[PDB]
């Protein structure tokens, strides 16, 4: 039938096939070649999908300070006259000099006048930033859109400036000595550095591929399942027209006979 | 079963359970499939039901796994049910292979550490040395770049 | 393998990206104020460029 030959048509793309195989020769050649269109496509489909879904796990930018040192898609930077790059220059160390060379090259967008400029810049584009690990807290713990990555790279400290041979220094170090040991300095930080609520940052889906990635397929099934029933009763009513008697009671018994057997 | 998350595992099997059920439902509301077994000598105008609830379940669960049953639908409306069901089956398993390949290419790559020069570039895990154990002195005094830079 | 290895290749996007690979050779107009930059260049990539 125009329905049978179409059934074997679609029933062959999917690797099942019906029991309506061509018993005749001239008809058979269609099946031989029709199959060859599928098996190449389906096999082409699988490998290609692996190609998409393998390069994804070939790369992950989660780590930093060497992981960031390897790729180039993400742009790096620091602050104009930033003491960080003064350290980060003449780094003499394994990776950071290689990072420093990268930012040294593009020395027009790496440097920013002040911290907020970079904070603006990361808000704009996919721009990683490298600076002091205290103010990053403020923007990430108050703007729930940015986040610190990596850990510690340097162990500097904020001090107070003073000329050489000033009696204030040792006189004021002891002043700072007792304040910190009193955690008075810690309490003073806790009031301006209290931070706000932030997400748990734990977003692991406990798998490689989950429902989010291919769940659209289940939706595809949902459409076909329901629409068939509408036509299923539709041809049943059309069948209820094929005997020219619109009344359904004989069909109601036909339903009942079906339940019994 | 590592590639797919367990949510798929549950969602699919319940879907297979349901799609088997609805097929059995439509099997009763299927005009053509009534097929008067052995119509060779139609002495008796009797038709026996096919696609029993046991069979209708058996197909989808048997079609999911790549065999295909012998109960291919013989009416119009019931045929669409399987065809959409097939498309679901083909994509999921073909997706299953792709993922499981991705795992084993990731692991086959990435070349675990085997030499000091691997640590030369690496910084995530740490070096280690006892100072003044005459070994640190060797690195600081050395003049080869890999040794020099790891001394830093 | 064909498709996946084909995908993972990348072009020489940047000068430093051109600095690593060596088969793709460099070039400049001789003494046309172009490599003369690379003479007194201070950046390592441009230094290794010039070498």
């Amino acid at each position: 039938t125009l329905l049978n030959s179409f059934w074997f048509g679609v029933g062959a793309l999917m690797q099942q096939g019906s029991e309506l195989m061509p018993k005749a020769l001239s008809t058979r050649i269609v099946g031989g070649i029709w199959w060859f269109f599928t098996l190449i496509i389906i096999s082409s489909y699988t490998a290609n999908l692996a190609a998409f879904l393998t390069v994804e796990r070939m790369e992950s930018p989660i780590d930093s300070a060497d992981d960031l040192a390897k790729q180039t898609k993400i742009e790096y930077g620091a602050v104009e006259d930033g003491a960080t790059m003064t350290f980060f220059k003449k780094s003499k160390i394994s990776t950071y000099d290689k990072m420093w060379a990268f930012m040294s090259s593009r020395r027009q967008s790496v440097l920013v006048k002040s911290n907020e400029e970079g904070i603006q810049r990361v808000l704009t584009s996919d721009y990683a930033f490298l600076m002091e690990s205290t103010t990053i807290e403020f923007v990430t713990q108050r703007n729930c859109n940015l986040t610190q990555i990596g850990g510690l790279i340097d162990s500097k400290g904020y001090g107070v400036g003073t000329p050489m041979g000033s009696p204030y220094r040792d006189k004021i170090t002891i002043a700072i000595l007792q304040l910190q040991e009193e955690g008075k300095l810690h309490m003073m930080k806790e009031k301006w550095w209290r931070g706000n609520g932030c997400p748990e940052e734990e977003s692991k889906e406990a798998s490689a591929l989950g429902v989010q990635n291919i769940g659209g397929i289940f939706i595809v099934l949902a459409a076909g399942l329901v629409l068939s029933v509408f036509v299923a009763v539709g041809e049943f009513l059309y069948k209820s027209k094929k005997n020219a008697q619109l009344e359904k009671r004989s069909f109601c018994s036909a339903m009942v006979e079906e339940l019994r057997m | 079963l590592n590639p797919l998350s367990p949510d798929i595992w549950m969602y699919v099997l319940l879907a297979c359970l349901g799609v088997s059920c609805v097929l059995f439902v439509i099997a009763r509301f299927s005009p053509y499939e009534w097929y008067n077994p052995h119509p060779c000598n139609p002495d008796s105008d009797v038709v026996e039901n096919n696609f029993t609830l046991l069979n209708s379940f058996w197909f989808g669960v048997g079609a999911l796994m790549q065999q295909g049953s012998e109960l291919m639908p013989k009416a119009l409306s019931t045929r669409i049910v399987g065809g959409i069901w097939w498309f679901f089956t083909l994509i999921i398993i073909s997706s299953y292979t792709a993922n499981l390949a991705a795992f084993l290419t990731v692991e086959r790559m990435e070349s675990p550490i085997d030499s000091a020069d691997d640590l030369a570039k690496q910084t995530k895990i740490e070096y280690g040395a006892v100072e003044d154990g005459a070994t640190m002195t060797f690195f600081k005094k050395s003049k080869i770049s890999t040794y020099d830079k790891m001394w830093a």
